[PDB]
């Protein structure tokens, strides 16, 4: 129901950091995954941490459309906010 | 209360402890002894006598 | 109070603790000093009560 | 009014309630059994106590 | 009786803070010494602005 | 700009924002319940 | 119109005056340290014109005693004059000595042994710099104390929760407060005409030691710049002394960090001035001094200039707002409360180092005298005044 | 909420308390907690804030915690400019709303 | 009244921003609260009456 969009936000910006390389400060909330330094076959590797992270299952279409660190964000607090019923 | 204020210059509850008091004595002053002068002489056509504490 | 007091003599200050100590009661903490408000409006209280008596 | 007399009970000592401080280490000792994160600023929590 | 109490102590300004300042030293006085303090600081002899102001 | 210098109280009270007149409605018992 | 008593004074009565002004400024002021405005305008409702007697504080000033801001200013003075520059051992030492006279000390109680004896000096001084300059004799350093400091005086920690530093206790006393900027006038006065960067060099050899942070070094340099500007000038220009001028002169040159600028702009485009006092109890009812209070809550957090930024902007303004009357200046500096003595001993040495010395009332005068630093410390500080107004080996 | 009364809770799926308590019940008790807040904030010398919340145990009401000291006015004063300060934070919720 | 509406009104950017706030995160504390406000430019006032 009620989610706290900003500590997700926080730990998607921190894994993201993490599984590439990257300092933390620099994954804006807003930088594409092509331009951190990540092909199509490494999207699928930091979706599967994410899931990983938070134990919750994405859904695939919405994972499809995946291109800015808040649209992962949100995808990922949208799951969560659906959880008990 | 009245120094409080005076040295202060704000109000406080203080002044609230002090006006009590004196208003139960301020109407003793007028009603059951009569020293005021309600009515050209100080006599009131009526007064709350105590009762005494065996009660 | 008085052979604490390392004297033998009772002074007046030690009868005036003594009454005290039935007539009011036991000591307690003094009044916190960290802020000028608590101590001022006391003091004030007091030493408006006594500086209109002696007037 | 006759356990009074002196000799039987002759002073009376009064233990106030804690501040702050006092608080703070009260509840330090109380938690060491328990499970505690490490970095609760007990001073502060005793503030608003 | 307000404006009275208020009208005296709104002259010993000096003797109160006088005895407001001793007070806070020593906690406790006896009414020989207020007495004296209060005698060392003896009221305005005229009404200047800001006596008038006060009164 | 001071539109708080314009705050009427006879003639009504309202901000700057116009009118967050968002509003849905079900029936009386979907409502209580 | 404007102050005009004498004609264009000259280079000695000008430093004399500016540290009279400043042991004036703080006596006046050392009573109402640390409350707020409201509060301070209804305990002296006939305004604040008079050295108070009765102090009830922790550690009570007594009448006619100033605190240890103005003992370190006066050391700074006078170290200077002895050296003929800012060099740091020689004015620390000075401080300490400053520091360690007079005092006395407390044992402890600790279950183990522990002992950490306090020592109480016979003044007043900022818990920061007591720290700071009881460790100088605590055997440790001192240039890498800072260092410790920043991150002792953290007892802030976490302060998890709780918003507004109301408090002066939540306030941040350490390496950015006020300290450093309110001993920056002498000397800044000590190099007038030596060039600015000179003079930036000076007053951070001055800090070096306590005050490494840049925002405090940017206080330091505001101040001791316009100690230096009105130092140069004279007082009868009636172009050249505008507050206009020293404030944007200040925006230019010196105003470097971006806050300071911020403030100093702010200050600078809301500025007024206020007609001659007469009768205070109507001015403290009047829009006046309520537009005055408007623009120094603007300045500052909830009425306390504890970030030496704020401590400088609220120095300029009752200094520009008075401008031609100092000791309405001084006055108005006395009545705003907070960190009152350092705020006032500031603007009392600025308006002498401007003005001179045909300002200061005969009743302050005669207070110092009265006082129990009397004629001893009065013509020390007089003496410490004329053994200023020419020194510049190095 | 007693022997009946009641009709404070929001959170029991009985005919008085809606399930998910609906959001424009929602934005209006975050304007009153926000307008609250924001006056106890810039009020001089109110006592200060440790944690702001709405919808504590369901309930259709915020809480606002408040730590204060007990040594500036022990336990027993009163001024005006405190009390006068009170009133404009009360007011400030319904003002707000 | 009037002082609470005035206080208000002149703070309205702060207002709206703690309100998105408190309804984004449910529960905040003294110091997020105080960033929040003092990052939008909050106006205080000069005295309690």
């Amino acid at each position: 129901a009620a989610v706290d969009k900003a500590k997700v936000l926080e730990d998607v910006r921190s894994i993201i950091s993490t599984q590439l390389g990257t300092e933390l400060e620099k994954v804006a909330p807003e930088a594409k995954f092509v331009d951190l330094g990540a092909d199509s076959l490494d999207t699928v590797e930091i979706m599967m941490a994410l899931e990983e992270k938070f134990e919750i299952a994405l859904e695939e279409e919405g994972a499809e459309k995946i291109a800015t660190v808040q649209d992962a964000a949100d995808m990922i607090a949208a799951q969560i906010a659906a959880k008990g019923n | 209360g009245f120094a409080v204020r005076t040295a202060l210059g704000e109000e406080t509850n203080f002044t609230a402890a002090d006006i009590k008091r004196a208003t139960r004595m301020a109407k003793k002053y007028v009603f059951y002894y009569g020293f005021s002068e309600a009515g050209g002489a100080g006599i009131t056509t009526w007064a709350n006598q105590p009762y005494s504490g065996d009660f | 109070t008085a052979v604490r007091s390392g004297r033998q003599q009772l002074t007046a200050r030690d009868i005036y603790a003594g009454v005290d100590r039935f007539t009011q009661g036991e000591v307690r903490p003094s009044l916190p000093t960290a802020h000028k408000l608590p101590v001022l409006c006391f003091a004030a209280k007091e030493i408006g009560i006594a500086l209109v008596a002696g007037e | 009014s006759a356990l009074i007399r002196p000799g039987r009970f002759d002073r009376i000592i009064y233990m106030p309630l804690p501040d702050a401080l006092g608080r703070a280490k009260i509840m330090q000792v109380h938690a060491r059994n328990k499970a505690v994160d490490p970095n609760i600023n007990w001073y502060e929590v005793a503030r608003a106590m | 009786c307000s404006e009275d109490v208020l009208g005296i102590l709104a002259e010993r300004q000096e003797a109160m803070w006088a005895g407001i300042k001793a007070l806070s030293d020593r906690k406790e006085l006896l009414g020989s010494e207020l007495r004296d303090i209060f005698d060392a600081h003896p009221a305005a002899t005229s009404r200047d602005r800001d006596a008038r102001a006060e009164l | 700009s001071n539109w708080w210098a314009s705050i009427n109280r006879k003639t009504g009270i309202r901000g700057p924002d116009p009118a967050p007149a968002e509003e849905h409605t079900n029936g009386p018992a979907r409502d209580i319940i | 119109p404007a102050w005009r008593g004498p004609g264009e004074v000259g280079d000695e009565d000008k430093a004399v005056g500016c540290l009279l002004g400043a042991a004036v400024g703080n006596v006046l002021a050392a009573p109402y340290q640390g409350d707020r405005h409201f509060e301070v305008i209804r305990l002296r409702r006939n305004g604040v014109t008079d050295f108070w007697k009765y102090d009830i504080g922790a550690q009570p000033v007594q009448y006619g005693q100033y605190t240890g801001d103005f003992a370190n200013l006066l050391a700074v003075a006078t170290s200077l004059s002895a050296s003929r520059g800012v060099e740091p051992a020689h004015l620390l030492g000075a401080l300490t000595r400053a520091y360690a006279e007079g005092g006395s000390s407390v044992e402890v109680e600790d279950a183990s042994g522990g002992s950490s004896s306090g020592f109480l000096p016979a003044r007043r001084y900022s818990p920061y710099d007591r720290l700071v300059m009881d460790a100088v004799l605590a055997g440790t350093d001192p240039l890498k104390v800072p260092e410790l400091a920043e991150r002792y005086l953290a007892e802030t920690t976490r302060r998890h929760a709780s918003s507004s530093s109301d408090r002066p206790d939540r306030e941040p006393h350490g390496p950015s407060d006020l300290g450093a900027a309110a001993r920056a006038a002498p000397i800044g006065l000590a190099y007038r005409r030596a060039g600015g960067e000179r003079l930036l060099a000076a007053v951070r050899r001055s800090l070096e030691f306590s005050h490494p942070t840049p925002l405090g070094l940017d206080a330091a340099h505001v101040v001791a710049a316009a100690a230096a500007w009105c130092g140069r000038q004279q007082p009868g220009d009636a172009v050249g002394a505008t507050p206009a001028a020293l404030l944007s002169h200040l925006l230019n040159d010196v105003a470097v960090t971006a806050e300071q600028c911020g403030k100093l702009r702010l200050l600078r485009d809301n500025l007024f001035q206020l007609d001659e006092v007469t009768d205070w109890r109507a001015f403290y009812a009047g829009p006046q001094w309520a537009r005055l209070t408007a623009l120094f809550s603007r300045l500052s957090f909830h009425g306390l200039a504890t970030a030496g930024s704020e401590f400088a902007s609220v120095v300029l303004l009752a200094l520009l707002s008075s401008w031609g009357r100092p000791e309405q200046a001084v006055i108005v500096a006395a009545s705003l409360g907070g960190h009152a003595p350092a705020t006032a001993q500031t603007v009392g040495a600025l308006a002498g180092t401007l003005y001179g010395q045909s300002w200061v009332p005969e009743r302050w005068w005669r207070g110092l005298g009265e006082g129990v630093e009397g004629e001893a410390g009065r013509e020390a500080v007089v003496q410490a005044g004329r053994a200023l107004a020419a020194v510049e080996l190095a | 909420t007693a022997g009946d009364g009641g009709g404070l809770v929001g959170g029991e799926g009985v005919e008085g308390s809606p399930d998910p308590i609906p959001p424009q019940l929602r934005r209006a008790v975050s304007v009153y907690e926000a307008g609250k807040a924001l006056l106890a904030y810039i009020t001089p010398d109110y006592e200060e804030i440790a944690r702001v919340s709405v919808c504590p145990l369901n309930v259709l009401t915020g809480f606002t915690l408040f730590v204060e000291d007990e040594d500036k006015n022990v336990n027993a004063i009163l001024t005006r400019s405190e009390l006068e300060g009170r009133m404009v934070v009360h007011l400030a919720g319904r003002c707000a709303e | 009244e009037a002082k609470a509406m005035y206080g208000l009104a002149i703070n309205w950017r702060a207002l709206q921003a703690l309100t998105q706030a408190l309804l984004d995160r449910g529960t905040i504390t003294g110091k997020e609260v105080a960033h929040i406000l003092e990052s939008n430019g909050v106006i205080h006032f000069p005295d309690p009456y």
